[PDB]
């Protein structure tokens, strides 16, 4: 009996974001090439949809502007890294800063 | 010639487990004839926990490895002895492990006696100094507190770690109960030896 | 193709996590990726000089005698210890192969 | 060489000198050994 | 069986190429070492025999290493077997490490077949559906909820 829904606790309990203190993070302080590439791609798409920038040197493509923002440490994004899914509905992340963190080769 | 090798390496295993003997050591001849006639050689060991561990070296084709009534009688009467009896160990021939009725009596007495742990091992576990084998890296049991510290630093529940059966020869020689952690120093062609921590699960039947 | 597809579906779920462990979902497969955590594209083959040297040859070449500080005795003992550890581990590896 | 296993964590835990897990120490053993061999005092006399 | 270790079909003397440490600490490589290589694996009988070193027994079979020695020795044997199958221009060692660590992650040697995928990832229904026999594993997932 029952249509697989009435007893179905399908709605997962909402999670609370716990941010690990800045002195407790144990992940690399250097952007992995995946993370740097994702940051550049997100920033460049957002410049395509919006167009605003903090650069002084004006470029003719959002890719170049986002790449320089990552290189010149003005990209307005925060890489958050998540390490847990606790049964207590408590997602454990540590929010890193791409401006403070090192930058891989990418070239 | 598994009898002589088993006879020397069981005592080496008792020494490896950091246990003391409650009796005097008979020689090879008395051991083998008593095994052949009685059907088992019983060895008592005392641990630092002041618990008692008994080992039963069953015969290859004796009276005790074929019929469940006698095996049941042995377990019932030996487990009511007033020793602390931390762990009981049965060392039997390899083909005996497939024989069902012995496994049934083993599990029945395990369920009947909760606090006592019973394990039945084949001969090949105690026919060689297992920790001294070249191919076997160095296993060591980390305490619960340091394992918990390692897990909490790693944000890992114990079930996340790689599993190792409690019947693994190095773990058996170490004396690893299920639910405990074993740290391993495995040689590596890449990093020149590396350390892993494995979770001990329930043994084989 | 048959073997490769079977192997791919066996291994595809192994993803390096934020600890550089290789993990399936959350269950560990490896404590560290190559047991060194290094990308396969960033490896160079270099010779370890002290491995095959005899004890007197090691003292002739690597022992520093220009200063009588015991720090250099400690440093040379560290070199000898590393050489002995390398020899032991890889002699064992040679043994079970 | 003592701080070498901290390339696996970050600079923050290097400054705070927090404990290193055993397997992290073991992972950098080969690089530590190579650095000791190649940066030995008998080989860095001319290096300021 | 009349004589010899059971399951040892053959036994041939092969000279080996091995490293030893001298009294002066030199790592000399010895070619005069002689040992035998058999056909058919029975590690237990080899440990029983006294003319053979019990602690330096090497077997090409992963199963006998798993049973006799354990899962760490089985993992090392998996690496060695995959490596000798690879040949000369083989891949990096970390890929063989990954292969061996995947199979031996559960305390038992699990295959790369559908049985091994069931053993390692039983709850990943979609992965096993993609591998092979989607209808059967779909039925099993439905009945198992």
């Amino acid at each position: 009996e029952s249509p697989s829904i009435c007893e179905g606790f399908v709605q997962a309990s909402s999670q609370t974001l716990v941010i690990i203190p800045d002195n407790e993070r144990i992940t690399s302080n250097v952007l992995t090439t995946f993370e740097a590439t994702r940051l550049v791609a997100v920033r460049a798409q957002q410049l395509a949809i919006n167009g605003s920038t903090m650069l002084k040197k004006k470029y003719s493509s959002p890719i170049d502007i986002a790449k320089q923002e990552l290189f010149n440490r003005k990209i307005p994004l925060l890489v958050m890294r998540c390490i847990k899914v606790t049964p207590e509905g408590q997602k454990i992340v540590e929010i890193w800063n791409p401006r403070e963190m090192g930058i891989p080769l990418l070239d | 010639m598994a009898m002589q090798k088993l006879f020397t390496y069981i005592y080496e295993f008792i020494e490896y487990r950091k246990m003391v003997l409650l009796e005097e050591k008979v020689p090879y001849d008395k051991f083998v004839q008593m095994v052949l006639n009685t059907g088992f050689f019983r060895i008592n060991a005392e641990t630092l926990n002041h618990g008692i561990v008994s080992v039963f070296i069953f015969g290859a084709n004796g009276k005790y490895v074929h019929h469940g009534g006698d095996m049941r009688t042995l377990l019932t009467n030996t487990l009511n002895e007033k020793k602390h009896y931390e762990e009981l160990i049965l060392i039997v021939d390899k083909p005996v492990l497939s024989k069902k009725n012995i496994l049934d009596i083993i599990v029945e007495q395990r369920a009947a006696n909760p606090t006592i742990v019973i394990n039945i091992y084949p001969y090949h576990l105690f026919c060689i100094n297992i920790p001294k084998v070249s191919a076997i890296p160095k296993h060591k049991l980390i305490t619960q507190e340091e394992a918990q510290e390692f897990l909490g630093r790693e944000y890992l529940q114990p079930q996340d770690l790689m599993q190792i059966s409690a019947s693994d020869p190095p773990v058996v020689w170490l004396g690893g109960r299920p639910g405990d952690f074993v740290q391993i120093e495995r040689p590596s062609e890449t990093a020149m030896h590396a350390v892993v921590i494995r979770f001990i699960t329930k043994s084989k039947i | 193709g048959y073997a490769n597809r079977k192997a791919i579906f066996g291994l595809q779920s192994c993803i390096v996590d934020y600890y550089r462990r290789v993990s399936i979902d959350t269950r560990l497969v490896q404590q560290l990726y190559g047991e060194d955590g290094l990308d396969a594209r960033q490896l160079e083959t270099v010779r370890f000089e002290t491995i095959m040297l005899s004890d007197q040859e090691l003292e002739d070449k690597f022992k520093y005698t220009g200063i009588q500080s015991p720090l250099f005795e400690e440093e040379f003992s560290r070199l000898k210890k590393d050489r002995d550890k390398y020899r032991q581990i890889f002699l064992n590896v040679e043994n079970f192969n | 060489c003592k701080n070498l296993p901290y390339v696996f964590i970050n600079n923050i835990q290097e400054r705070l000198q927090t404990p290193i897990p055993v397997y992290l120490k073991r992972a950098a053993s080969l690089m530590r050994m190579l650095i000791r061999i190649e940066l030995a005092t008998v080989k860095t006399l001319n290096i300021t | 069986t009349i004589r010899g270790i059971p399951g040892i079909k053959n036994a041939n003397v092969v000279k080996l190429m091995r490293h030893r440490v001298d009294a002066q600490g030199k790592l000399v490589r010895l070619d005069n070492i002689y040992a035998i290589k058999t056909n058919g694996t029975n590690i237990f009988g080899a440990m029983l025999d006294d003319n053979i070193d019990p602690y330096t027994i090497v077997s090409s079979s992963i199963g006998d290493t798993m049973e006799l020695y354990g899962i760490e020795a089985a993992r090392q044997k998996i690496i060695s077997e995959i490596r000798t199958v690879m040949g000369d221009k083989g891949p990096n060692h970390r890929h063989l490490l990954m292969y061996a660590d995947l199979m031996t992650r559960t305390g038992q040697v699990t295959s790369l077949e559908k049985a091994g995928l069931n053993a390692r990832e039983p709850s990943n229904v979609l992965l096993r559906m993609a591998l092979s026999s989607p209808v059967q594993v779909l039925t099993d997932a439905a009945v198992d909820s």
